[PDB]
Parts: C-alpha cells; sequence; structure tokens
C-alpha cells in the first residue's frame, strides 16, 4: 500500500474537499467520529483504504489531508461541521486576509508568508507514510488563493518531493457563479506556472456542472452545495481505484501512464452518467449500454466541448455497480458503429475498463438518486482545448487594454509575467491543434 | 475487438479492449523570485511615502 | 478582512453619516442604546465589520465624528441614535472652516488633524484585521472637503496597504450654499484621484431632482436628500455587512470595479423610487432617473457594474433579468471587459420595503460630472474671483491651476475608454 | 430584439440575409467581435466554433456546420464516399475517383494507374480529369486521355488533387450541342431537416461539345467565369448562360418526352439526402450547446442516358442573381425565424424517406 496526501487550497478547494471526504467516509463505512467498525485491524494496517486514511491507536480513521485558505471563514466551517472530529488542528491552516481574487497577492505577497507553515504541515503527514505516492491538489483557477498560492505550493512540492506524482482537480471559471472579473487572468497565470509541476489535471468547468444540475437535477438555481456534491461523485469515481481493491489505475503513476502519453497535454476530459434527481418519483433504471452511450454526449461532460472534432489519445471507462465485461464490450461495439471516435495514429484505438461492483454511494438528503450502475469516462481528447481557447480569448480582450493589470503589478508581479504566461498558453493551444487536427484542403468562396 | 489483461477480484474486475492497433526551479530560485517581488512592493511603497513627504 | 473604520467629516458628512448609522443599526437589530434585539442570525454574523462589542453585549459603531465647529455634532449627539456613538470619538474644533478648502486642509484643519488620527489609531488598534476606511463628506464646503482630504492623505501615509473608500457629495448650483463650491470640489477631486480606491459620487442635483421630479416632494430639504443617500449607502454596503460571496470586502470590490487606478468614481443608484416585481426592480435600477450622479449612462459606457438585490425573490428570475439587461443593451458595456456585471442577493430587505435593488456603476459618463465642475471653476477662476479667501490662508493661484489641470486629465482618461 | 454579427463581408448570400433581418425591425447588428449575439454569420475559415454556446441567457445559432468540410473539399469527398459503407467504393452516382498527392509530399496513384490500364486494354473510353480544391475558378484543371500527362500535371502542383473519370457522354442541349451542369441549393436547419430549394440553375456552355479536343476547355468546362471570358458565344442561348428549371423542364418534354422531376430530380434528391444523412452523426448539433444551419450548393452532371452524377458540394455557395431575394428570404424563414420567432407554399422541398427493410 502506498499513501496519497490530499491538499485543498482556497474556498473551492476546501468546500469540494469537504464534500469528497464526507462521501469517502460513507463509501468506506467510516463514521463522523472516525471509527470504522468493519476495520478489524485496530490502530493500523495496509488496506487499500489506508491510502487515504491513517489510523490512531484509538481506532480513529484520519484523512491524509491538509486544508489551506488565506482567510478563515471556510475552513472554520470544517472545524465546526459534521466531520470535525475527523481532523486535528495541524491539518487546518488559515491566514487572516485573503488574496482578493488576485493571483499575485496569493502567490507573492501572502504566499511568501504562509508557504513554510503549509510545507511543515504536509511534512508531518508525509512522515507518517511508509511509501508516499504523491499528492492530489484541489483548487479553483479563478480565486487568488486557488490560483496564486497553488502554483507556489506546486513548485515547492516539486523541490521537496521530486519523485512524487501530483494530480489536480481544478475548477474552471464560469460567470454564472463566478465572483471576479479577473478570473481569466488568474487561470492563465496559474496554468502557466503549474504546467510543468502537474502530471495529470482533471478540469471541471462550473458551467457544465451548473447546467447538469439545472437540466438533470431540476435545480432552478444551483448552489455550491449542489455543485460540490456532484463534483464529489466524479472525484470519488476517479479516485476509487486508489481506495479499493483493483488492477486498473492503482497508483498515481498509472494515471499518467494510461491517460497522458504527451506530458504538456495532461488534461483528461471526465464524463459522468447517469445523473438522476432524487425527487424523481418514477425512474426507469439505465442499462450498461445506455450509461455507456451517455459518455459520448457533450451534455454529460465536465467541460462542454465536442470530441467528434478532435482526437483521442486515451480512453478509460470506470464503472460502479451492476456491470459485467460482456455487456461493456457489447455496448462499446454498438457505440463504435454510431459515434465519431478517432484516435491519434500513434495510440491504439481501445478502452481500459475498471468495474467496481459497489454502486455509487449517495449522501442522504442529497439531490442525486440511487442508481444500479454508473460510469465515469476519462478520455484524453484534444477537444478539451476549446476551453483554453475560450479562456485565452477573454484574457486577450482585457490584457490588450491592460485592464486590471495594476492590481497585479502592485503586488510586485512584473507585467512580463502576463505575456510569458499567455505565450505558454498559445504554445499549448498549438500543441493540441498539431496532435488533433488534419490539414483541411485550401481553396482558391462565392462558388 | 480483443479483450486483454482481464483481472478479477471480489470487489470488481478490469480489462482492456482493443479495436485497432496504432500505425524545475530550485529552492534558491523560488526564494529569489519571491524576494524580488517583495523588493518591488517595497520600492513602490517607498516612492509613495516620498510623494506624501513632499 | 474584517473591520472597517468609518469617519464622517463636516456638516454634510456628519448629517449623512448619522442617518447611515440609524439605518444600518435598525437593519442589524441594534437599538439606540447599542443593545441587540433582532430575530435573525444573519444580523450578527458580520456585525463586527461596522461595530465593536462592549461589556453587556453592547455594540458600538466603529465611527469617528469630525468637525471644525461643534454645531452639527451637538445635533448628532442629540439625535435618535446619538447616544450609540463612542463619546471619545467626537473630535471637533470651535473656529469653523468658512466653506473654505484652504481652512480645512492647511490652517484650521491642520491644527485638529493629529487628534483625529489619535482616535483613528485607537480604533484601528483594536481591529483583528482592518480592511480599511470609509469616509462620508461633501466636496463643496471646507471641513469635509479640505480637512476630509487632508485626513485621507495622512491615513494613507500611516496605513498605506489598506483600502480607502469615500461617499463624496458633489456640489451643484441648484442646491448650493456658497459660490466657492466649485473651487472646493476641484481641489478635493484631485486629492480623491490620488488617494482613494473607491469613491461613490453623489450629486446634490440628482438627489434634488429625484426628490422633486420623482418622489413629488415640492420643496426638498437637506433631510429629504439625506434620506435618499441613507438608503443608497445601506444598499451599497449590504455585501460588506451580510454573509455573501461577491464583493464581500472592500478590496475584492475594488478588484472587481476598478480596471485603471484613477478611474474609481462610481455612480450609485437605488430602486424603487416611487411617489414590485423582479423585472420592474431591474429596469428601475438601470434607469438614469434612479441614479445619483446626474450623468446620463447612455452618454458613456460601463466599465464595470455591481448590482445588489435585497428581499425574498427568485434568484432564477434575478439572474434572468440581469442577463436580459446586458444582452439587450450590450453596446453600453465595454466589450473588452468580459462579464463585467456582477450580481449579489441578500435575503434581508431594507426597512419599509419587501424588495429593493442597488446599483453601482463605473461608467465613463461620470466625466460629465467633472466637466460641469470644471466649467463652474473656470467661469470664476478666469477672473480670479473669490480667490482672496484662499490666498489669505497661504495658498497661491498655481495650486488652483494644477487642480484644474488634474481634473481635466481625469475627464480625458474617461473619454479615452469611451472610444476604446 | 434579436442580435447578430457578420464575420464574412464577402458573402453575397448573407449580406442579403443581413439586410432582411434588419428590415424586420426585430434584429440588431452588433460589432463583429461582440460576444452577446444570437446569430453568427460566420467567417469561411477557422470559424471559432469553440467559443459558441457559452453565453448564459442567449440561444446561439451559427450558419455553418462544424465538420461539413468533409463533404465540401475535393479529396475529402472522394475519401468520404469510398470509406462510408452506405455510399461506398461502388457508389453508382459518383464518378470513379482517386486521390493523388504530388510526389513532392494515403496516395492512390498505383490504384488509379491500375484501373486506367485495365480500361486501355479493354478499349474503353479513358478520359480523366485532374482537379483540386485549390483550383481558383477556371484554372487548376486538366482533361486528358493520357495518364502520364495527368500525373505529371499534379506533380507540378503542391496540394492534393483528385483524378476522376471524365464523363464522355454528357446530355447535350439543342440547339448548340452543348454541355451544362446543374446547381441545386440545399438548406440544412438546426433540426437536420434537409430542404431543397425548388429553383435550381443549369450553368451552360455556349460552345458546341467537341470530344476531339480536350485542350480547349471552353466547351468542356461550364464554369461561369470561363464561359463569360473565353466563349465568343457567351449568352447567345440564355442570359448569362443560365437556364432555369421552367425552361429546362419544357425542353425535356418537347425533346425527350419526359419531365425534369422524373428524369433528373428524383436522382438529385436521392443523392443529396444520401450525402447529408451519411455525415449527420459527425456534424449534427442536436444535443449541442450551440446550434448550426448551413446552405450548400450541390453540382451535378447529367449523361445522355439521363443518369445523374454528383460532381461536388460547395460549402459557401453564391446564388443566381434573380434567385437571391427568394432564397434568402427562405433562409430567414426556415433557418433563423424557426429558432428566433418574429413578433406559402414553401419555396423548399423537404427531403425525407423512410423505407422499411
Ligand atoms: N464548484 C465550486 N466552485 C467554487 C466554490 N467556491 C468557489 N468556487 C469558484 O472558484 C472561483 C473563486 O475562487 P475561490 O476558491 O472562491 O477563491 P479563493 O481560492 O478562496 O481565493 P481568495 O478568496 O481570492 O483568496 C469562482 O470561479 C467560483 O465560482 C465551490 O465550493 N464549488
Ligand atoms: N468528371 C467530370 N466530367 C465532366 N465534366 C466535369 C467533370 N468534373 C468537372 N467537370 C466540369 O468542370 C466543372 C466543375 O469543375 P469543378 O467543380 O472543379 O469547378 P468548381 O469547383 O469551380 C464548380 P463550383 O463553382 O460549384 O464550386 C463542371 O461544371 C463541369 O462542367
Ligand atoms: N446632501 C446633503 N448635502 C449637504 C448637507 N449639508 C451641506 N450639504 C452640501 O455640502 C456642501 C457644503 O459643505 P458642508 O458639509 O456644509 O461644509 P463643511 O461643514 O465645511 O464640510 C454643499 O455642496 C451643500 O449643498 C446635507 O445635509 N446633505
Ligand atoms: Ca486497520
Ligand atoms: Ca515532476
Ligand atoms: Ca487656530
Ligand atoms: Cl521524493
Ligand atoms: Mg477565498
Ligand atoms: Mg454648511
Ligand atoms: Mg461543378
Ligand atoms: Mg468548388
Amino acid at each position: 500500500m502506498r499513501e496519497c496526501i490530499s491538499i485543498h487550497v482556497g474556498q473551492a478547494g476546501v468546500q469540494i474537499g469537504n464534500a469528497c471526504w464526507e462521501l469517502y467516509c460513507l463509501e468506506h463505512g467510516i463514521q463522523p467520529d472516525g471509527q470504522m467498525p468493519s476495520d478489524k485491524t485496530i490502530g493500523g494496517g495496509d488496506d487499500s483504504f489506508n491510502t487515504f486514511f491513517s489510523e490512531t491507536g484509538a481506532g480513529k480513521h484520519v484523512p491524509r489531508a491538509v486544508f489551506v485558505d488565506l482567510e478563515p471563514t471556510v475552513i472554520d466551517e470544517v472545524r465546526t461541521g459534521t466531520y470535525r472530529q475527523l481532523f486535528h488542528p495541524e491539518q487546518l491552516i488559515t491566514g487572516k486576509e485573503d488574496a482578493a481574487n488576485n493571483y499575485a497577492r496569493g502567490h507573492y505577497t501572502i504566499g511568501k508568508e504562509i508557504i513554510d507553515l503549509v510545507l511543515d504541515r504536509i511534512r508531518k503527514l508525509a512522515d507518517q507514510c511508509t511509501g508516499l505516492q504523491g499528492f492530489l491538489v484541489f483548487h479553483s483557477f479563478g480565486g487568488g488563493t486557488g490560483s496564486g498560492f497553488t502554483s507556489l505550493l506546486m513548485e515547492r512540492l516539486s523541490v521537496d518531493y521530486g519523485k512524487k506524482s501530483k494530480l489536480e482537480f481544478s475548477i474552471y471559471p464560469a460567470p454564472q457563479v463566478s465572483t471576479a472579473v479577473v478570473e481569466p487572468y488568474n487561470s492563465i497565470l496559474t496554468t502557466h506556472t503549474t504546467l510543468e509541476h502537474s502530471d495529470c489535471a482533471f478540469m471541471v468547468d462550473n458551467e457544465a456542472i451548473y447546467d447538469i444540475c439545472r437540466r438533470n437535477l431540476d435545480i432552478e438555481r444551483p448552489t455550491y452545495t449542489n455543485l460540490n456534491r456532484l463534483i464529489s461523485q466524479i472525484v470519488s469515481s476517479i479516485t476509487a481505484s486508489l481506495r479499493f481493491d483493483g488492477a486498473l489505475n492503482v497508483d498515481l503513476t498509472e494515471f499518467q501512464t494510461n491517460l497522458v502519453p504527451y506530458p504538456r497535454i495532461h488534461f483528461p476530459l471526465a464524463t459522468y452518467a447517469p445523473v438522476i434527481s432524487a425527487e424523481k418519483a418514477y425512474h426507469e433504471q439505465l442499462s450498461v449500454a445506455e450509461i455507456t452511450n451517455a459518455c459520448f454526449e457533450p451534455a454529460n461532460q465536465m467541460v462542454k466541448c465536442d470530441p467528434r472534432h478532435g482526437k483521442y489519445m486515451a480512453c478509460c471507462l470506470l464503472y460502479r455497480g451492476d456491470v459485467v465485461p460482456k455487456d461493456v464490450n457489447a455496448a462499446i461495439a454498438t457505440i463504435k458503429t454510431k459515434r465519431s471516435i478517432q484516435f491519434v495514429d500513434w495510440c491504439p484505438t481501445g478502452f481500459k475498463v475498471g468495474i467496481n461492483y459497489q454502486p455509487p454511494t449517495v449522501v442522504p438528503g442529497g439531490d442525486l438518486a440511487k442508481v444500479q450502475r454508473a460510469v465515469c469516462m476519462l478520455s484524453n481528447t484534444t477537444a478539451i482545448a476549446e476551453a483554453w481557447a475560450r479562456l485565452d480569448h477573454k484574457f486577450d480582450l482585457m490584457y490588450a487594454k491592460r485592464a486590471f493589470v495594476h492590481w497585479y503589478v502592485g503586488e510586485g508581479m512584473e507585467e512580463g509575467e502576463f505575456s510569458e504566461a499567455r505565450e505558454d498558453m498559445a504554445a499549448l493551444e498549438k500543441d493540441y491543434e498539431e496532435v488533433g487536427v488534419d490539414s483541411v484542403e485550401g481553396e482558391g468562396g462565392e462558388e | 475487438m480483443e479483450v486483454i489483461e482481464l483481472n478479477k477480484c471480489t470487489s470488481g474486475q478490469s480489462f482492456e479492449v482493443i479495436l485497432k492497433p496504432p500505425s524545475d526551479p530550485s529552492l534558491e530560485e523560488i526564494q529569489k523570485k519571491l524576494e524580488a517581488a517583495e523588493e518591488r512592493r517595497k520600492y513602490q511603497e517607498a516612492e509613495l511615502l516620498k510623494h506624501l513627504a513632499e | 478582512m474584517r473591520e472597517i473604520v468609518h469617519i464622517q467629516a463636516g456638516q454634510c458628512g456628519n448629517q449623512i453619516g448619522a442617518k447611515f448609522w440609524e439605518v444600518i443599526s435598525d437593519e442589524h437589530g441594534i437599538d439606540p442604546t447599542g443593545s441587540y434585539h433582532g430575530d435573525s442570525d444573519l444580523q450578527l454574523e458580520r456585525i463586527n465589520v461596522y461595530y465593536n462589542e462592549a461589556t453587556g453585549n453592547k455594540y458600538v459603531p466603529r465611527a469617528i465624528l469630525v468637525d471644525l465647529e461643534p454645531g452639527t455634532m451637538d445635533s448628532v449627539r442629540s439625535g435618535p441614535f446619538g447616544q450609540i456613538f463612542r463619546p471619545d470619538n467626537f473630535v471637533f474644533g470651535q473656529s469653523g472652516a468658512g466653506n473654505n478648502w484652504a481652512k480645512g486642509h492647511y490652517t484650521e484643519g491642520a491644527e485638529l488633524v493629529d487628534s483625529v488620527l489619535d482616535v483613528v489609531r485607537k480604533e484601528s488598534e483594536s481591529c483583528d484585521c482592518l480592511q480599511g476606511f470609509q469616509l462620508t463628506h461633501s466636496l463643496g464646503g471646507g471641513t469635509g472637503s479640505g480637512m476630509g482630504t487632508l485626513l485621507i492623505s495622512k491615513i494613507r501615509e500611516e496605513y498605506p496597504d489598506r483600502i480607502m473608500n469615500t461617499f463624496s457629495v458633489m456640489p451643484s448650483p441648484k442646491v448650493s450654499d456658497t459660490v466657492v463650491e466649485p473651487y472646493n470640489a476641484t481641489l478635493s477631486v484631485h486629492q480623491l484621484v490620488e488617494n482613494t480606491d473607491e469613491t461613490y459620487c453623489i450629486d446634490n442635483e440628482a438627489l434634488y431632482d429625484i426628490c422633486f421630479r420623482t418622489l413629488k416632494l415640492t420643496t426638498p430639504t437637506y433631510g429629504d436628500l439625506n434620506h435618499l443617500v441613507s438608503a443608497t449607502m445601506s444598499g451599497v454596503t449590504t455585501c460588506l455587512r451580510f454573509p455573501g460571496q461577491l464583493n464581500a470586502d472592500l478590496r475584492k470590490l475594488a478588484v472587481n470595479m476598478v480596471p485603471f487606478p484613477r478611474l474609481h468614481f462610481f455612480m450609485p443608484g437605488f430602486a424603487p423610487l416611487t411617489s414590485l416585481t423582479v423585472p420592474e426592480l431591474t429596469q428601475q435600477m438601470f434607469d438614469s432617473k434612479n441614479m445619483m450622479a446626474a450623468c446620463d449612462p447612455r452618454h458613456g459606457r460601463y466599465l464595470t457594474v455591481a448590482a445588489i438585490f435585497r428581499g425574498r425573490m427568485s434568484m432564477k428570475e434575478v439572474d434572468e433579468q440581469m442577463l436580459n439587461v446586458q444582452n439587450k443593451n450590450s453596446s453600453y458595456f465595454v466589450e473588452w471587459i468580459p462579464n463585467n456585471v456582477k450580481t449579489a442577493v441578500c435575503d434581508i430587505p431594507p426597512r419599509g420595503l419587501k424588495m429593493s435593488a442597488t446599483f453601482i456603476g463605473n461608467s465613463t459618463a461620470i466625466q460629465e460630472l467633472f466637466k460641469r465642475i470644471s466649467e463652474q471653476f473656470t467661469a470664476m477662476f478666469r477672473r480670479k474671483a473669490f480667490l482672496h479667501w484662499y490666498t489669505g490662508e497661504g495658498m497661491d493661484e498655481m495650486e488652483f491651476t494644477e487642480a484644474e489641470s488634474n481634473m481635466n486629465d481625469l475627464v480625458s482618461e474617461y473619454q479615452q475608454y469611451q472610444d476604446a | 430584439m434579436y442580435t447578430f454579427v457578420v464575420r464574412d463581408e464577402n458573402s453575397s448570400v448573407y449580406a442579403e440575409v443581413s439586410r432582411l433581418l434588419l428590415a424586420t425591425g426585430q434584429w440588431k447588428r452588433l460589432r463583429k467581435d461582440n460576444p452577446r449575439f444570437n446569430l453568427m454569420l460566420g467567417e469561411r475559415n477557422r470559424l471559432p466554433f469553440g467559443r459558441l454556446g457559452h453565453e448564459p441567457g442567449l440561444v446561439q445559432l451559427v450558419n455553418y456546420y462544424r465538420g461539413a468540410d468533409k463533404l465540401c473539399r475535393k479529396a475529402s469527398l472522394v475519401k468520404l464516399i469510398k470509406t462510408s459503407p452506405e455510399l461506398s467504393e461502388s457508389c453508382t452516382w459518383f464518378p470513379e475517383s482517386y486521390v493523388i498527392y504530388p510526389t513532392n509530399l494515403t496516395d492512390e496513384r498505383e490504384v488509379f494507374l491500375a484501373a486506367y490500364n485495365r480500361r486501355r486494354e479493354g478499349r474503353e473510353g479513358n478520359v480523366w480529369i485532374a482537379k483540386s480544391s485549390a483550383g481558383a475558378k477556371g484554372e487548376g484543371i486538366l482533361i486528358s486521355s493520357e495518364a502520364s500527362e495527368l500525373l505529371d500535371f499534379i506533380d507540378e502542383q503542391g496540394q492534393v488533387h483528385v483524378i476522376q473519370k471524365y464523363l464522355e457522354k454528357p446530355l447535350l442541349l439543342e440547339p448548340g450541342h452543348r454541355k451544362f451542369d446543374i446547381r441545386s441549393w440545399v438548406l440544412v436547419d438546426h433540426l437536420y431537416n434537409i430542404y431543397l430549394y425548388r429553383e435550381g440553375v443549369l450553368r451552360t456552355s455556349s460552345e458546341p461539345y467537341n470530344s476531339a479536343n480536350f485542350q480547349d476547355k471552353t466547351c468542356h468546362l461550364t464554369n461561369h467565369c470561363i464561359q463569360k471570358e473565353y466563349s465568343k458565344n457567351y449568352g447567345r442561348y440564355e442570359e448569362g448562360n443560365e437556364m432555369f428549371f421552367e425552361e429546362f423542364n419544357q425542353y425535356l418534354m418537347d425533346a425527350l418526352n419526359t419531365t425534369l422531376e422524373n428524369s433528373i430530380l428524383l436522382q438529385i434528391k436521392h443523392i443529396i439526402r444520401s450525402c447529408l444523412m451519411c455525415i449527420e452523426p459527425a456534424i449534427s448539433t442536436k444535443h449541442l450547446h450551440y446550434q448550426s444551419f448551413q446552405l450548400f450548393g450541390f453540382d451535378f452532371m447529367v449523361d445522355e442516358e439521363l443518369k445523374v452524377w454528383l460532381i461536388e458540394v460547395n460549402g459557401a455557395p453564391a446564388c443566381a442573381q434573380k434567385l437571391y431575394a427568394e432564397l434568402c428570404q427562405g433562409i430567414v424563414d426556415v433557418a433563423i425565424s424557426s429558432v428566433f420567432p418574429l413578433a406559402p407554399t414553401s419555396i423548399f422541398i423537404k427531403l425525407h424517406h423512410h423505407h422499411h427493410h
């Protein structure tokens, strides 16, 4: 068994973290006080769930997790909430005043002053590990802490833990719930400085989750609570292989091996089905074929984009519940004859499939209905680059006028950092295009 | 449509299906960047205080 | 980002500030004795932003009352909520400022300002994490204008990394006490351009016109004007005072509203103003007749906007209506700042209303206000009329020339982004 | 009030659509780079589909189908037909075609030469035509009975070409003994309804067809620009060398005792529907966050047996002068107002067929 440390940065990171750890406790049969009756080895062990939980002598199962925010109100809610007994104070780190939606404030001004404390607190967790694998890092792109502090942390983590993998769960900005005009700047700045330190990042666009909640959960105006419970289900699907017995994606290294053949192009698209309202009186349970087919609908993706118009480098199907391989393969056969699924020439056309027999756990009093079977597809498709194009375009509009730039220069960032970050993003868009697009015959209109 | 590497356990199973085959900065450096930005805040603040002194 | 320290200076500044404290005290369930008698936990959650706690569950405004004569503050102390203020926080002189910026900034005000800073320092010292300062004043008199801007400069020197926010009443010949108002306002605007992060521009002409044309008040008093200002200040500070995600502190507001450091002068608006559905609220809040800077929004473009809705209403409908405004008048929102309108909603409505909305716009149209003042300044300055009142306090004409140039530069910078 | 942007200033069809939308009084034209639009009249190349359908509160629609270029490029079309089972290598209505890459750059050269030599030994007609998508109007084309000239021609070029069997027995109009091709306009709406404009046009040659000389490409190529320039008889038989369906139908009756509908349009409709239904899953916007429509120009040849052959599909057609008003109003009615309703006897034929087997 090899441990994984989770790090939750800024409001989005912390709130999503809280939702994930609640769900993990329910999936593993861990009570809010940390006791786990089904666990017959008191005070330690090397079971798969021990990848995410250590154990005290008293039999408490403690998340291998650190929470960091530059103001205290969000983490205070963890300290006082339902799962408070799970955590001890050395895992909860708060500053007094936040980064004011300013990457430069988070990275340079405040980050310089709290970074060493955060590393000491992570080291305390690392020292408990017999075979630390690496880190799972949760944060928004748009917040000053989620953007600026995360990139600083990621850099220092590569220094202090050079051989360890680092995965991200990153929240991409959507004006329907965003809280700052400068979020495109923060997103591009943090993506630029983090790119080389991250081995695999799962981007979730708040726009996509928001609309899934509206459309499929019949929630008129989704809140972060609604959004985060859904995000937690997708995260759990993705990390299930680390926490349960299995032979697919069983360590962080395998995520990169299976999903990221090309290091800069390390952003797999997640797609999830089914999402069904708990308020739904009558519901016909969906088959393996029906939920698998749903994985190729943009409406169920964590980022709205069109994979028919890009290419795949890798595809993983992760099932939970009543699923056997024969039905998966029958489903895939059918889907091949109906969908546009083109792989790059230098990868095989295929799917890696994991099945865990336990159906998804739902949080009591949640919005999601219990289902007999669910699936999360992780595909590395160049189509996700549509999201980089959208962001880069917004950046360009504001930066051309230097709108808001003074806020960043005022925290000691050089203006050159903007253009450096943006050039890095231009090259990224180009890499996606090169990998994903065949030239289109030119013409000598009005024909 | 070949199934390979089928692995089974009590908790589930995994396998692969193939349809077709194919054809960092150091601590010193980070420190220096953080200190350089601090120097810039310090300079901009000194300039402000000079203007207020005038 | 917790505590704000409030300063109110001069006659206008103190009269509007007193009303502001009465209004938000009522909203937070605080009675004139500083005792809490509310029924909602939302009332207390962020009460510490504006109030200190004292022995016996008493809440005391973090407020400093400044004037160069005793009259208005004597009246405040005799007012409804007058006993709620900290007695040691009344700081005043006897000689007055004679509607003279020079007296406020260089002579009379200079003699009092250290004692004001002593009280400011005492309040700041008991802050766990001071966000910054909010100042209420007029720009047309002597104390609020001259001494208020002197205070702002000294506060910035001592707290250079804190936010400075002002509610600044702009003079108008239609609602005027003296002829030198344009000189005082020009001298002040240059101070504000340099030393505030956020300034709410409240034009006395707009207040008057709303009272007379819209509210049907045949003969508006300063009291009637101040009722509007009260209501507006309550609305624009809602996000600081209650639980919320957007613009929840002074710096986050600045970062969302100010794309270039000097262009930080906002037009506020309020709805309803009547002699109510979400659509109606939304149309009225964007209505020029509901705004308080006497500038026509259609004569410019919005760089940024904050909208705040109060009351129990459908957030779904709020979002729908705000989108409808932007999508149907998209030309009035600069295209080079994507998604530049942010909306907040607070469940607690102001007194006497089931729902309301408050508007904060950073619009290039605000140049019209500075243009009006600039014209009025020049009409007199070209003949050096009334200047002896200022030269007698040691000022020279060159300082007037420089202030006028500075304000004309501000006007030019707005116009540049209007054509961008 | 609906809003739209114009990003292709060169489009005659959409310049007229723009004019119409404005005159309803219920559409406003935004600056081209303002993102808060309902309708994008997009640019021909590198249209940013990825920025569409991410605007809260705005249903967004664009006048191009992302992916439709597969049908609308010379070499892409050949490949689409040969590799799609329901069109196929044995497709009866598309002339035998081969994709040829100039040697200085997969390539079907040897496959072509194989078929060419088979025809030669068999005494069969062996005239082929080399062309590409880069063929600026009347240039970039070679008609020859010698494989060597064809391949040499292509090798001097820098872009993919198609070599395609040249139809040596075209239906010839009388008087004049002359060739023509048929242009049909087809509108595919956001529901993937396929609408054939009731008016097509024959673009004619005004020079007698002469099989003994494929060098003089005036009786052989029916391009308007070619005819208008090199034909000394341009406009002798019909204005602008355009014959419309009323006259062509009357000719078919008088001369061949048949109708346009029976002898030709049945086939045209079959080909159009077959082509568009083939690519539907690749381009449909049915469950997408933005929607598309697109106007296509299909070009057909008719042989002396009244068999219809598809030659190409144009992704950005212009229209005949006298047909603009009607077609463009039709586009507004069926492609735009269908999605954005304003506050007959269609001009289109809806193509649909559901045979049970
Ligand atoms: N899905 C989701 N998104 C969130 C949540 N909280 C914030 N966001 C998004 O994150 C972005 C704002 O960043 P935050 O995480 O709030 O900022 P922060 O990291 O605390 O940084 P500062 O407050 O600037 O110090 C916006 O795009 C929000 O919509 C959450 O709980 N869930
Ligand atoms: N296989 C073939 N047999 C006979 N004639 C052919 C042919 N291929 C092309 N032509 C002639 O050449 C013309 C079409 O050439 P091509 O289609 O490359 O030009 P083009 O692409 O400019 C037409 P458009 O303006 O619709 O785009 C037809 O009008 C026809 O007269
Ligand atoms: N809205 C409003 N404006 C006022 C009030 N009192 C004075 N004014 C305005 O304030 C300016 C005069 O300044 P004032 O505050 O009285 O002078 P000070 O005591 O020297 O600061 C003029 O423009 C007046 O119209 C008031 O109570 N409300
Ligand atoms: Ca154990
Ligand atoms: Ca590394
Ligand atoms: Ca004195
Ligand atoms: Cl290591
Ligand atoms: Mg925060
Ligand atoms: Mg007065
Ligand atoms: Mg043709
Ligand atoms: Mg063509």
